[PDB]
């Protein structure tokens, strides 16, 4: 899924 | 002159934790007087402060400034202590505090290797995070998953070990089964997808949960009101990663079959999303190996015409996965589709 910032 | 706005926010947070720590040291189980009740986060304006820090953490410049001030430790300490004090509470203030704290941690671990390592080194916090998957706030679960997701993305050796050791994989998979909201489930699965890539034990621990493989196959035909494919892409990607383990286990293979997995997986080769294809290609690569029943069931649903389409694709994972899956089907034919017969 990779990394992400918070929604 | 200079306001040190951020420093002042972190000092508040550090101070509140010291006070909580002091209360914990006095109020242990073998206990002295309860003439001192707990610090409450509402009484020291903790949401506001963590909220502002959370907000600022979206921006990268601010993150750099926090990182010089040790913002990650401070916020992680705050989260840990509110968990250790109030347990699996439902209080709105504790849940909001925990969310904001978690979002800040999501942002601070995003793209930063040193912070991922550091947060994972904080073991009491890691345990607190994992326990929050059992919260009644799916909004909080969504946050915790998001943290775990980023920690598991390009985790160094230690971080991987820790993530396994704190029971993250088994807790997220159990979390997923109970989740009712799509946004929550997206993050839960995104985390699992990353984690399933790490090692055999994680793959093993996923398959080993009651309802797990059933649920995961079910995600492949998920109906989104969001007009989004991310649940199918994630659940499918998890499945693709664990499929190496499933290949060599008949009890598990059987659970796929009774949910029409291989049928569904072939429809995914059509699909418009290059991800859904890549996932289905790699899943079939492992499920088409060394099992006669499934090998034949794939011939009888015309997999070979379907996989012949994809072998000449520019996308390596589609080219390899379809060729490899094809090669298994070729070199192990039902008599009916042999070259000698039926030319």
């Amino acid at each position: 899924a990779g990394e992400a910032l918070a929604d | 002159h200079h306001h040190h706005h951020m420093l002042h926010l972190l000092e508040q947070i550090r101070a509140y934790c010291e006070t909580c720590w002091e209360w914990q040291e006095a109020h242990e189980p073998g206990m002295d007087q309860d003439k001192n009740p707990m610090p409450a986060p509402v009484e020291h304006q903790i949401c506001p402060a963590v909220c502002v820090l959370m907000k600022l953490s979206f921006d990268e410049e601010h993150r750099h400034a926090m990182n010089e001030l040790g913002g990650l430790q401070a916020i992680a300490e705050l989260l840990q202590v509110d968990c250790e004090m109030y347990g699996l509470t439902n209080d709105h203030y504790s849940i909001t505090l925990r969310r904001y704290a978690g979002m800040a941690l999501t942002n601070l671990t995003f793209g930063d290797v040193a912070n991922k390592a550091t947060l994972c080194s904080m073991k009491g916090c890691m345990r607190a995070l994992v326990a929050q998957l059992k919260s009644e706030s799916e909004d909080l679960q969504q946050v915790i998953a998001s943290v775990l997701r980023n920690l598991s993305w390009r985790a160094d050796v230690n971080s991987k070990k820790t993530l396994r050791e704190v029971g993250s994989v088994k807790a997220l998979m159990e979390c997923a089964l109970e989740v009712k909201k799509e946004s929550t489930l997206k993050s839960v699965l995104s985390a699992l997808w990353n984690l399933s890539a790490h090692c055999t034990e994680n793959k093993a621990d996923i398959c080993a949960v009651d309802g797990a493989l059933a649920f995961l196959v079910g995600t492949l035909t998920y109906r989104s009101q969001t007009n989004t494919l991310a649940i199918i892409e994630s659940g499918g990607g998890i499945l693709r990663n664990v499929s190496s383990l499933i290949a060599t286990n008949e009890d598990h293979r059987q659970i796929l079959r009774e949910n029409n997995c291989l049928q569904t997986l072939l429809q995914h080769l059509k699909s418009h999303s290059l991800t859904i294809v890549s996932n289905a290609c790699g899943t079939l690569w492992n499920l088409s190996a060394r099992n006669p029943k499934d090998q034949e069931a794939l011939w009888d649903m015309g997999a070979v015409s379907m996989l012949k389409n994809l072998i000449h694709s520019k996308h390596k994972m589609i080219a390899m996965g379809s060729a490899a899956a094809l090669r298994n089907l070729m070199a192990n034919r039902p008599a009916k589709y042999k070259d000698a017969n039926i030319m």
